[PDB]
């Protein structure tokens, strides 16, 4: 079986959702694992976020 | 016995190089091996996780 989390974050913090990164969204906000994590997909959807 | 020196060399050299394997054993672990530091707890202080 396999999970899937969602969220909105910006260009710059997208880079800190990947194992073994640290940084504000990463340590308080989503802790991805020091380990496997799987696929990571983002796409800009400023259209209908901003 | 008493004048000879290196009458007992056969047993003096075991035991010499029984130390001499234990001491290269010891001074072996402040080798760096191409890590940033000698210290485990060093290195678990000064870098990040990954």
């Amino acid at each position: 079986n396999v999970y899937a989390d969602s969220f909105v974050i910006r260009g710059d913090e997208v880079r800190q959702i990947a194992p073994g990164q640290t940084g504000k969204i990463a340590d308080y906000n989503y802790k991805l694992p020091d380990d496997f994590t799987g696929c990571v997909i983002a796409w800009n959807s400023n259209n209908l976020d901003s | 016995l008493s004048s000879t020196a290196s009458a007992l060399g056969k047993l003096q050299d075991v035991v010499n190089q029984n130390a001499q394997a234990l001491n290269t054993l010891v001074k072996q672990l402040s080798s760096n091996f191409g890590a940033i530091s000698s210290v485990l707890n060093d290195i678990l202080a000064r870098l990040d996780p990954p």
